[PDB]
RNA sequence: AAAUUAGAUCCGUAACUUCGGGAUAAGGAUUGGCUCUGAAGAUUGAGAUAGUCGCGAUUAUCAAUUAACAAUCAAUUCAGAACUGGCACGGACUUGGGGAAUCCGACUGUCUAAUUAAAAC
RNA sequence: AUUCUGGUUGAUCCUGCCAGUAGUUAUAUGCUUGUCUCAAAGAUUAAGCCAUGCAUGUCUAAGUACACACGAAUUAAAAGUGAAACCGCAAAAGGCUCAUUAUAUCAGUUAUGGUUCCUUAGAUCGUUACUUGGAUAACUGUGGUAAUUCUAGAGCUAAUACAUGCAAUUAAAACAUGAACCUUAUGGGACGUGUGCUUUUAUUAGGCUAAAACCAAGCGAUCGCAAGAUCGUUAUAUUGGUUGAACUCUAGAUAACAUGCAGAUCGUAUGGUCUUGUACCGACGACAGAUCUUUCAAAUGUCUGCCCUAUCAACUUUUGAUGGUAGUAUCUAGGACUACCAUGGUUGCAACGGGUAACGGGGAAUCAGGGUUCGAUUCCGGAGAGGGAGCCUGAGA
RNA sequence: UGUGCUUCAUACGUAUGUAAGCGUAUUACCGGCCGGUACUAUUACUUUGAACAAAUUAGAGUGCUUAAAGCAGGCUUCAAAUGCCUGAAUAUUCUGUGCAUGGGAUAAUGAAAUAAGACCUCUGUUCUGCUUUCAUUGGUUU
RNA sequence: UCGCUACUACCGAUUGAAUUAUUUAGUGAGGUCUCCGGACGUGAUCACUGUGACGUGUUACGGUUGUUUCGCAAAAGUUGACCGAACUUGAUUAUUUAGAGGAAGUAAAAGUCGUAACAAGGUUUCCGUAGGUGAACCUGCGGAAGGAUCAUUA
């Protein structure tokens, strides 16, 4: 992202920049681990050599998913680590016995591993803790991933 | 917490689980926090006047536990509303009574009298296994009982037979798809045995699939599941004829309908 | 009192919340601590149930931490030097959490050639032309107990070049680490590889 | 007649209306001294790597700078904070009272030098 | 117990409404009433005011008992009843009501690994007089103001109230630091020192597929006369852990930390042992103990679901609105609050505003179905005690 | 990818309504046809479930004398008699959301265009990595 | 149309009147927190005084002493913040209400005036739009048949 552009130093809590007192010989010199949320996502390569720290992230932050995992597309992707989704459904009356459409909007904390977030791409969202005041949800896997129409282009 | 924490509790708002009538009193018995929850107990005004008859007022009770006549899981027990919920033991040695409280098939108790030689160690899950306890290990219990420096292969969704005199493991029975088990909680309670196979859903509630000896293949939550002994293994005695899986008008026809009298 | 939940606070479409709940207790607030560098004071405060916090209003030590050794030396807290909150609360010298700080810088290093004898950073040499004599009384090697135990070392007695023209002065960065207004102490740990050359590239080519 | 208001910054501003207005409507807050703090510019940027000859003088370069690149230098304005006294602070001076209507003339303009400046022209 | 009749015309067929029709735990009211079983009941208007009376107090053989108030007999054991008073606990539940409240409450679902917690049960309790300090009620005694409510001054005295305080806190063991130790190595020591838990900060391990080519110590082992040279076996990436996981999480070690806390308590029996000599030990309970695990809960957050209104179309953001960031504050997340940046966020799928004769839901009335109307009302949840605000003690207001 | 044949299990030469055999491979191993077992384009709909307050409601059972109710009671029996027997159902509801499972008709989206198409040319051109052994422990490095 | 008798609802000078909540500014009771503060009530030392004891050099016990050292807490009162009732003012809503005059509506047929329409209603009607007129109405321009023509005129 941006390389400490804040007023605080902004690092990654409980990692260690040191290499004079260690027990044994253990260096190996990637000192970052990634927390792996293993609901079936993949924690992509760049959360391993990820200069981001990201404090609201789940696999390099101190949040973790528990409760309920939803989809959603993209509409906005304007705030700061942060987009907005649309949820698209139906709700059934039954007086007349047709379907009525509805749908909601849902602060989503996006996390910097996923480059490139655009509307409309679906997302698949997975509830954390309350991040600012509206967030409740964190990106978990962004379901486009390649592009399959737009990067693709004849010739 | 907010004015907390409600020491009250209303008739026709305790379960009808324990079968209470809706006239008989505004009120219901309030069991006082023991190691189950307050719809998995059945409190000690229950057992003694509404069950077994032995009082008819409900002051008639605790001129009967303060005596030291009751005994529950060894222990005395003088709280006239403990809540002795699943498996819990009431080994009356006078005059000489020896229950347990294992659940019915109709979603509700019953009441079984035991033999007084198994009635001395009991049946019960395990639920977490964790470390900070003395020295390093220990585990809690269903009823919560923290038993300390456990056998190494009980992980949780297991079975340990504890004794009533000591509070030391004897024999643990595991969770595999080969043991016969027992459901309380659900509609399915009751229910005895056996499994077939368990839907891990990684975060959360697992749910299993059981199958009676009627071959009645069913299902629930691993929350309600028991477990009581290998495949044919009844390592505790049950009640009337294991919770069968009775049809609706077939037991309208084994003694309702084909009655002697 | 002060509140700090949403009864107020109008909701995310920008529309305005009412009434909602008259004033409860268990989402209050209380006035903040600001402590300032004087000398040893700590007011305690009644919290959520049957606990105590401890409001250390007015400090002036604390239990720093070189993290690059695996040690712990109290000192005294001098200058509150940088903050990222405020400039307010550097200037009124008021101690919260990472305030850059400036502590002693002898406990460190008297520890330091207790375990790691050797002699840096070394100050002016006009002091230095006569010793009492130290270099003896250091190890001594006894032919042969527990001593030989300095010399497998030297590979860790190369502590960085930043660092150690900011032990020369005899004062050096620190950070806050603890929450003063709670946890009744001001702990932390100092300042070694980057987070050093951030917060020093902060000071002197700001000014 | 006299008094009241008056500079500036900020907020807020009705009936009507030829939609330009009315309007500085009305109505309120702020303002000294002293110590700092923030923001708004310019100009060269700054050049890293043999040694001939004896590092020294004749002596190199595409670019990447960069995210405060580093010093110099330059004016002045605007926001913020702490402390601080007889609330005296636009401390003199410079400097609008406002509003609800009726009549006449639309407006700015002109007039009876030396009694009428208007609704007259 | 899926139905309709009268009324527009001189008569007709229609559209159409009016009028009939029946139910209503649905209110009032009118007339009359021999039983009897159940029984709603100041909700509607005034959550407008209120005479009087009561609705919260509590003792075991087991915290403290100097009452002749009553028991007995020169035994301190009175172990009796125990009034009072102290201390402990409870008085935050229930009970009443429906003003407020329009995604707010509420209902379901799911979360708290983002927290907290009296009690209850269960587990757990070594790193200088060991048996103590003073001071108050009850009680006695003399008082004050219109005024009983209120309270002063003095003399007495307790504890599981307040306060101090363990010579086995006891080290070996463990293990740093020195120490009378002294050797070509996966090598050795007397002793002096130090090592409660808890808080805080910091560090390091953190749940894990297999071998050699070659090499310094050549120790295990081998060869070269040897200086030694080529090799090599295992104990050595040795902590639960959701069986979704850098859970900063319960565990552990390291370097510290400051500041507290740490069993001077009580009834019933006593004999093992008598020298009746503080040499010899049960069962019990507690103002109480501390940490972990439970439990009665709470409080927040997730995903959906609410009435009328466009003669309400754009709202929010100076004075937090949407996000980032560091903080503070709280039991904890969080614009909750601050400071600095970013300019977001909601909207015809009805936002925002207004109305409500709106507490929400279970449920209630009525029909063949589809439904309309209601729910102040005994159950769960919210809410409040003339109107607002503040707050003490308390695990909890 | 709709079925056809070959069939056989199955209502009466006829009827497959359970299934098996050809349309080149409807998911690879071991176990004694059978289990562990690797692998699941998607949503709506739908099947059966899970899961969750009671009262109400639906209503099972029952001579409170009946009844609305009630959750009791009944029997051996006129008894003596821990002397027995069984109660105290099952559901609409808490309609939908959300979860598990079967289905794949219907209805949307999805894919391979001068190929950032697939298996392959499994080439080693490139990889990433780290626990097992270099006695212990360090260097040379496959 | 007009006239008498009623009834409802409008418009309206008064920049009317009464509420109702919601706030801008202003003042402001209390309280939490905080900066000090230090009544009284101890600790405790400084000396000691009453005596004895040792070698009068020093000490033991008493004087709620003398009086300086040194604390320990702690009431009143206070400084500053923060919650904030409350009244005063302004604006903003959301209802209700008094009003000279003005002007529509309804009931009331039984009043006056004329006959607009329905029959080719005696000028066919209706519509939109303008103007005019005591009143229904009239007239222009355009339209329609719901017309009095479904039309016969190589």
């Amino acid at each position: 992202m941006a390389d400490q552009n804040e007023r605080a130093f902004q690092k990654q809590f409980g990692v260690n920049l040191n290499r004079k007192v260690k027990p044994g010989i253990t260096k190996k010199k990637l000192l970052r681990r990634s927390r792996d949320v293993g609901l079936g996502f993949k924690t992509p390569r760049e959360a391993i050599d990820g200069t981001y720290i990201d404090k609201k992230c789940p696999w390099t932050g101190d949040v973790r998913i528990r409760g309920r995992i939803l989809t959603g597309v993209v509409r906005k992707a304007k705030m700061q680590r942060t987009i907005v989704i649309r949820r698209d459904y139906l709700h059934f009356v039954r007086k007349y016995s047709r379907f009525e459409k509805r749908h909601r909007n849902m602060s989503v904390h996006c996390s910097p591993v996923f480059r490139d977030v655009e509307h409309g791409d679906i997302v698949t969202i997975g509830e954390c803790r309350p991040l600012s005041k509206t967030v409740r949800f964190n990106v978990l896997k962004v379901s486009k991933g390649q592009g399959a129409k737009k990067s693709f282009k004849k010739y | 917490m907010a004015r907390g924490p409600k020491k009250h509790l209303k008739r026709l708002a305790a379960p009808k689980a324990w079968m209470l009538d809706k006239l008989g009193g505004v009120f219901a018995p309030r069991p006082s926090t023991g190691p189950h929850k307050l719809r998995e107990s059945l409190p000690l005004l229950i057992f003694l006047r509404n069950r077994l008859k032995y009082a008819l007022n409900g002051a008639e009770v605790t001129k009967i536990v303060m005596q030291r006549l009751v005994k529950v899981d060894g222990k005395v027990r003088t709280d006239p509303t403990y809540p002795a919920g699943y498996m819990d033991v009431i080994t009356l040695e006078k005059t000489g009574e020896f229950f347990r409280l294992v659940y019915d098939v109709k979603g509700r108790f019953v009441i079984h009298r035991i033999s007084a030689e198994e009635a001395k160690y009991k049946l019960c899950k395990v639920k977490k296994t964790q470390l900070g306890a003395k020295g390093v290990p220990f585990l809690v219990t269903h009823d919560g009982r923290t038993i300390r420096y456990p056998d190494p292969l009980i992980h949780a969704n297991d079975s340990v037979q504890v004794d009533i005199a000591s509070g030391k493991i004897t024999d643990y029975i595991k969770f595999d798809s080969g043991n016969l088990c027992m459901i309380t909680g659900g509609r399915n309670l009751g229910r005895v045995g056996t499994v077939v196979n368990r839907e891990r859903h990684p975060g959360s509630f697992d749910i299993v699939h059981i199958k009676d000896s009627q071959g009645h293949v069913f299902a629930t939550r691993l929350t309600n599941v028991f477990i009581i002994g290998k495949g044919n293994k009844p390592y505790i005695s049950l009640p009337k004829g294991k919770g069968v899986k009775l049809s609706i008008a077939e037991e309208r026809d084994k003694r309702l309908a084909a009655k002697t009298h | 009192g002060i509140s700090r939940d949403s009864a107020h606070k109008r909701r995310a479409t920008g529309g305005k919340r009412k009434s909602l709940r008259k004033k409860r207790k268990f989402e209050l607030g209380r006035p903040a601590a600001n402590t300032k560098l004087g000398s040893g004071r700590v007011h305690k405060v009644r919290t959520r149930g049957g606990n105590t916090k401890l409001r250390a209003l007015r400090l002036e030590t604390g239990n720093f931490a070189w993290a690059s050794e695996g040690v712990a030396r109290k000192t005294r807290i001098a200058d509150v030097v940088y903050n990222a909150s405020n400039n307010e609360l550097v200037r009124t010298k008021t101690l919260v959490k990472n305030s850059i700080v400036v502590i002693d810088a002898t406990p460190f290093r008297q520890w330091y050639e207790a375990h790691y004898v050797l002699p840096l950073g070394r100050k002016r040499n006009p002091k230095h032309a006569q010793k009492e004599d130290e270099n003896d009384v250091l190890t001594k090697k006894r032919s042969e107990k527990v001593m030989k135990k300095y010399l497998e070392r030297q590979k860790y007695g190369k502590v960085e070049q930043a660092l150690e023209d900011q032990f020369t002065s005899g004062r050096i960065l620190a950070c806050i680490s603890s929450r003063p207004g709670q946890c009744g102490r001001s702990d932390g740990y100092i300042l070694e590889g980057k987070e050093l050359e951030f917060y020093l590239k902060k000071i002197k080519s700001k000014k």
